[PDB]
């Protein structure tokens, strides 16, 4: 019921789309996308996926802009100018970019004045960016605040429980890093780009980096700043990615003690947010998995009850979208205006 | 020697340079490359290759734009326009398309407008005007005053050409087709993002590319006898760089064994195409073919005949080396010839040169 | 309904089991798994797949030995000798060969000796008598309880089945040649290390391998109508499960188009090769044919008519899961006509029909 | 109406023009040529033919470069360089070649890079990849967006192919030869002078200039069905403008007579080559075919057959006029296949025009 | 002169070979191998590598067992049983457990029993193993010791500098983890295996595990024991791998101080052994670089100057045998018998 538009039909697009359809009783009148992508092309890109295979559903871009999916048409156009986008044509409620270029506040506006009302981007935006994610800062969502974004999946991944950890045990300091999947952030081969690594081919390598996550932690958190920081590794995955972390925690303990804490934390608040297991598993074993990540409690070893290595997958794509839907839902629900 | 540069900067250009550099006796004066990224991005990338790794030399980046190789001081211009490219500003005659987008003589012309004389294409350029080129095959057809704006076809093409020319003219194809192990290439969207098509969009990291190329038709573009008789898609597949092909075709020959073809290949290898292409007999696999000095490298075993006509012929190549190895030779064949022309002294064609200059001579026009 | 083991945990049998459990009313009474790893190792893969991922439901690991797939009690065992397979004990009916080794009749038959009834393997015919067997082509022929030692050849082979029956029957081929995108195969090793031979002796993980394969023979060993007329080579490629073949063939029928053949395919897809053969018409990529149901699937486009008689045609198939379906198919294909009959209702005053039991009668003294 | 173009005012030019202007509703026209003629001359040069005489409409000489063709304002330039051709500088789409010097796509893409889409030469160029084109022969075979610049081979051939492309097609030649007349053209020498060539150097004014031509094979260059099946002789005879080809052909059609084939040609004229091939009945000679828009002009009676097998066929054709009538219409197929005809093709399903515009980044068609 | 032999001619073999060959001036009289791998196969293995490419060196299998490397013949047969393995044929100087299977103390000795004197297991030995390696115990090694081992390349990688780091700084606690490749250590496809992970195909996954490196530190580092441990990640690479390390340390400083410390470490010890830089280059860019490990000096961010995330590369294949080749000549050196 919430007229949200999707500029930049990024992988999250079909993801959220498949999510939107995978989600039940949509609070979201998302009848509109936007991307240079070909109407049918996008449809196939929706109708078929390297990750999920084909879309087990109906794909038939109604006319051109609209796309008949399970009867539900959905608009989309091939444009890059925000103000060109027909946000007004439906009087769009929320901005959803995927170009990965609207880290700004302005395009959001350049989307807003074109007929949009709310604003969230997947990646942690740069600037006056309202950090928002489930369990952590999503509660701050009111209708006055409109021009926000989302944290990274990576960010979203660690987000709640690490705080809950600092809540449950207190964290002196902490250092994390992902096994991130390769993305559009890297040209398939080492072609010119800002970051030579991000430029680098690395389709068979790792990306030593540090996403805004290692700082967006501070962003999403009230106090958990600086002391808690690591780096990022976009690594040879096409799929759901894992993320490492060792924490220097306050409370003295052993692992499962905190993993039980993780366990007891898993149900109540991390319901559909995170998970934790110990069956010896690997990457693919969590494709399209609802929650943001599972934890290998066994391999979350501890050193001297402060230094605590931790394990964490994350559905870089889908659970992100899941969370993105969740955040969207949180905004979709309690829709003051 | 002759001022050489590279419009845009493709992977090829890196290794090409890395060849042009390894390249020993360059009559080619590479001084600049249109890398839209500065001396940094143009030094780092080209220095370390996905395959060749960090080069065995110096990437000194001079003047935040220039760059020297242990003493090969070379500028790096940065502009997505052809017209603002120091060819006249730097006497560049021979140039190299790196964008792949300038399949048009116009862009090259724009380079010619920018003072270029000669440019190549990292593809079979869709401007049919310029005859393509490939060493060991139609490089001999390259003369002077022919397509100052110059073209060559695709590595894929530029691989199969000689022997597929050779074997037929040694055996005789009526028609037939081929695929290859073409690689995942940045021209494809490494993950599923629109490219006006699905194929290159789909995650090449996990799929073959169902797609027709031009090789199956750019073939005859140098060998007329092959007119139309070839088709059938090559295959771009999850390889880093490897590009190996086999083509089966009919015959008009007597239907000899699948042996006395590699023989002819060995002959073709030995006689006309020594070092040009290659042929092996050890059963080898993708990566081993690496920096191969041969547009064509072929097994004898996998060759197979059934009823004389049908003849599958294993073949391998690397785009980079191949395309390089060609352009490694191309500009030379250009250099040794067009700059420093020094034409003949046979009066029988003295005026024909003036006719080659002005074919509307007092008497040159022939057959209308 | 009919006792079904797992002779070593066949990954093929895995999905085939996943097929079976995903199947509707399979008379294949899956009861036990000879996975040399216990209930632990023999459920982990049954719960999480490489290309499928986690199973939909739960195969609960009941006792240290013997489990269920969602309330479906299924045993486990750990052995490597058929003679050491308590199968008569479990009244086992059909060889469910996951060890992928006993292409021999006897060792396989030993399972029949162990109490099984009919052999089934993912096996190309080591010997000959073993009926090269596939649905769609050579299935109706299967004699009830006749020649219990049967199996199916390589994926590619049973993949080849429909069209290699269709094209000929619809067009008539003199000869021809295929080649398929062959995923890396577990039996072939991961890296450059110890190996039966040189071919698979490398890391096709990043490399690629063609090789001979009896398939062409096998499918001719299936369909002599083109015996010793077809060849080609599967292409080992870094894919988990990608398997799609081409085919180049000199045909007889006039150089008609492909759509006809594809409408023939349409008709053939309509025809008996329904569900195991698809006419592909939406441009899709390798993975897209994930978990697919068709031992053959042909894109409209790549169907190419090179020289009329020479015709190029792709074909897609899930090397494993489709085969697994096919595997599930052939079993059911037998399970229906299985020995559930009226138990020898015929009658003959033949003392043969009497001493058939008491063969040791110089009275009868069986011919031998 | 399209921004058609013509290289220079070659002796074919005004013919084309005066016939194009004579043409009723051509969607095609040039607004400017380029040659050092001077319009006032060029007009006269166009206006009062030595064969067609004065045009039946006065072209105002607006000025030394511009003019208005009886109200049709069209320009000319004066230059010999194909580079600085104001083609896009007047939005030129597709060009006609007049010099005859451009056997090369090289010289052509010049005009393309001058701002043109495609070009045509009224001559068999030496660009194999360039297919010549002729009505009833290769028009539908021609495809826009393929082989951008093309030409048409000799009017002779342009006249040749018509009948043979049915003649053998109904009759069936074994291997027959052609023989044609030829009116003195400027490429020859009127009063014996020195072309590098000996033949086209004597005083054509009187002596027959018997000269060979690829015509008898350039036919195959678009009619390979008779590749090598023909080689003949052209005969440059003292005619103002006129030509006729008498080709004898051994025919697998026993000793079929001619009139029947001529009736088939009567059919063929009444068939494919409407307005192109004519089959006549009247004793008629050089001028008696003047300015007929037919290309192939044949008299059944003047045709005949020697041995049933071999049979000769007289076929008339102007050099200049007919060429025009043919090439003028031959140009149309390009407009009939005009790129989108500039209308109604790209309803955002492409998103590719911008991809054509943003050539690289949104790597839609990054062919590789 | 070091009549050394190898059984189970594993990748390290050619590595060691291509090392030994490349390691000119060899007192190592390795003329004898054994492997299930075919005789001429072993050549092609060396003669054609997925890592170093086909060997740029003339190859010949001589008669048969002997293999003329660029002429230097080297015997090799096909067997597994130590007592079958006839090391006595040349009274072998040293055994190298290329097999990967006779991690035992006995079979090692059984090689000596069947004709040898010393043993260095390729892998972290099975318990009663004096592990020796550059930086840590190569000096502590005496030729008097016979059955020794080189622990994992990973171990071989990590040990010295981080030990020297502790020597430089004092490490309260430490947590590392490799970005290990995928290797024969794991099943290629979805096969059976001891551990579930390696049993998974996983060539497009990552293995959450822990190598003995996480403990062989204590096996080699006198002070550094127990407090200094993490896990292992065998990740989607076919090649040279990287590795993380976080360390709770004593010395209050920042990385750059430790960088120069790690810089001078190469200038003192890692010279030819390990490496470090900050030019952001991908794993491949570290191939065959004889310095067995590299460090991103930059991304080793500092947390409270005690918790210290650090980066680390390593040529899992080439530098490994190199270091083993190093110790091999160190065994050639002081070769008391
Ligand atoms: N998973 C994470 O936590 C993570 C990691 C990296 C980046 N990010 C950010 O989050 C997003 C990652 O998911 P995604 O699916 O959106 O990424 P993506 O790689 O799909 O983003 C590119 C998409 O934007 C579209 N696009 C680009 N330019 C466009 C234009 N001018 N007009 C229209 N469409 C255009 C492309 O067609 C494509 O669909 C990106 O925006 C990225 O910046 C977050
Ligand atoms: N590398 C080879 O040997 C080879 C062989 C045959 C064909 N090709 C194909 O041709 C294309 C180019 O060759 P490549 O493999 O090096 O690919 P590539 O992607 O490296 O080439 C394109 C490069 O040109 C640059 N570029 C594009 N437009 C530019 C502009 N206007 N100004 C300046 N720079 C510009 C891009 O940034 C990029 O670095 C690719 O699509 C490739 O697949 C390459
Ligand atoms: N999966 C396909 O598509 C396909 C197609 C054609 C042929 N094949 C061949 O047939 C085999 C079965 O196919 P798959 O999909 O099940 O892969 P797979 O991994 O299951 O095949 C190997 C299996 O055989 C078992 N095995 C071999 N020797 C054994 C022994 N002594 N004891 C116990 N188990 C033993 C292994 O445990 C393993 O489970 C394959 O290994 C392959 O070689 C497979
Ligand atoms: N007129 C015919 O009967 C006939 C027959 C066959 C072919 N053709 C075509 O026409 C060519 C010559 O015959 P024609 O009819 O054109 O007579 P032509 O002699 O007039 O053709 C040459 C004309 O092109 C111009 N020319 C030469 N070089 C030029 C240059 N660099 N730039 C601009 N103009 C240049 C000359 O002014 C000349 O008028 C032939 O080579 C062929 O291409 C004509
Ligand atoms: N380079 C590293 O990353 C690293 C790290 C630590 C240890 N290692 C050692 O090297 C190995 C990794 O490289 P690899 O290629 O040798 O791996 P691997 O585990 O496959 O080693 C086994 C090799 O030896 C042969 N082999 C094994 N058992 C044999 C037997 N009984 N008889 C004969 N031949 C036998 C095999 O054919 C194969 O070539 C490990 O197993 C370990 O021993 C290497």
């Amino acid at each position: 019921k919430l007229k949200v538009a999707i500029n930049g039909f990024g992988r999250i697009g079909r993801n959220f789309l498949r999510c939107w359809h995978g989600r039940k009783d949509s609070p979201l009148d998302v009848v509109v996308i936007n991307d240079t992508g070909g109407v049918k092309q996008a449809s196939h890109l929706l109708k078929y996926d390297s990750i999920l295979g084909t879309f087990d559903a109906d794909v038939k871009t109604a006319g051109d802009s609209a796309i008949s999916v399970d009867g539900k048409v959905i608009k989309v156009v091939s444009d890059r100018n925000p103000v060109n986008l027909p946000w007004g044509d439906m009087g769009i409620d929320l901005v959803i970019e995927g170009t990965g270029v609207f880290v700004d506040r302005d395009g959001a506006g350049k989307h807003l004045q074109a007929g949009a009302k709310k604003v969230l981007i997947t990646a942690p935006g740069k600037g006056d960016i309202p950090t928002y994610v489930v369990g952590v800062n999503e509660e701050g969502y009111t209708h006055a605040d409109t021009i926000i974004s989302n944290a990274s999946c990576t960010t979203n991944c660690l987000a709640p429980f690490v705080k809950v950890l600092d809540q449950k045990f207190g964290i002196i300091k902490g250092t994390m890093t992902t096994t991130h999947s390769y993305t559009g952030d890297q040209r398939l081969l080492d072609a010119s780009h800002r970051d030579l690594r991000r430029a680098r081919a690395a389709c068979l390598n790792i990306v030593p980096t540090s996403t805004g996550a290692a700082k967006a932690v501070a962003l999403v958190l009230p106090n958990l700043k600086g002391k808690l920081n690591g780096i990022a590794l976009r690594v040879p995955t096409p799929n759901v990615s894992v993320v490492d972390l060792v924490v220097q925690v306050s409370k003295k303990t052993f692992a499962e003690e905190v993993n039980a804490a993780f366990r007891e934390s898993a149900d109540n608040e991390l319901k559909g947010i995170l998970s934790v297991c110990d069956e010896p598993l690997v990457s693919i074993d969590f494709r399209c998995t609802d929650v943001s990540s599972t934890i290998d409690s066994s391999l979350t070893m501890v050193m001297g009850d402060d230094m605590v290595k931790v394990i964490a997958w994350y559905d870089n794509e889908w659970g992100y979208s899941q969370r993105v839907v969740d955040l969207a839902d949180i905004v979709a629900n309690k829709w003051q205006x | 020697k002759l001022k050489v540069a590279i419009n845009g900067f493709g992977r090829i250009g890196r290794n090409f340079l890395r060849c042009w550099h390894g390249r020993k006796d360059s009559p080619l004066d590479v001084v600049v490359v249109n890398d839209s990224g500065g001396v940094k991005s143009a030094t780092h990338l080209l220095k370390y290759d996905s395959i060749l790794g960090t080069f065995k030399a110096d990437v000194k980046i001079i003047d935040n734009e220039t760059f020297s190789i242990d003493g090969k001081p070379i500028k790096v211009v940065s502009n997505r326009d052809p017209l603002k490219l120091p060819w006249a500003e730097l006497g560049i005659d021979i140039v190299i398309e790196g964008t792949g987008v300038f399949v048009d003589g116009p862009g090259a012309g724009k380079h010619i407008q920018a003072g270029a004389k000669k440019v190549i294409i990292t593809a079979p350029a869709k401007g049919s005007d310029i005859p393509t080129y490939v060493v060991g095959v139609n490089e001999k057809d390259y003369g002077h005053d022919v397509a100052n704006i110059i073209s060559n076809a695709s590595c894929t093409t530029n691989c199969l050409a000689p022997f597929v020319k050779v074997l037929d003219e040694e055996l005789g194809i009526v028609k037939g087709t081929m695929t290859t192990t073409h690689s995942y290439t940045g021209d494809q969207r490494l993950l599923d993002a629109s490219h006006r098509d699905l194929r290159r969009a789909r995650a090449a990291a996990l799929n073959i590319v169902p797609t027709s190329t031009g090789a199956a038709k750019a073939v005859s573009l140098v060998l007329p006898q092959l007119k139309g008789k070839l088709n059938g898609i090559a295959l771009r597949v999850p390889t880093p760089n490897v590009s190996v092909v086999d083509l089966v075709v009919n015959i008009e020959k007597v239907g000899v064994t699948a042996e006395d073809v590699n023989n002819a290949f060995r002959k073709a290898a030995a006689g006309p195409l020594k070092g040009v292409l290659d042929v092996c007999d050890i059963p080898l696999v993708s990566v081993d073919f690496r920096c191969s000095d041969f547009s064509s490298t072929i097994d004898s075993s996998l060759t197979m005949v059934m009823g004389g006509d049908m003849v599958k012929v294993v073949a391998w190549y690397d785009n980079e080396w191949g395309y390089s190895q060609r352009v490694v030779d191309l500009a030379d064949l250009v250099a040794n010839k067009w700059p420093g022309l020094e034409g003949s002294v046979a009066s029988g064609d003295p005026l024909e040169d003036f006719c080659k200059d002005n074919p509307a001579d007092e008497e040159c026009k022939l057959y209308e």
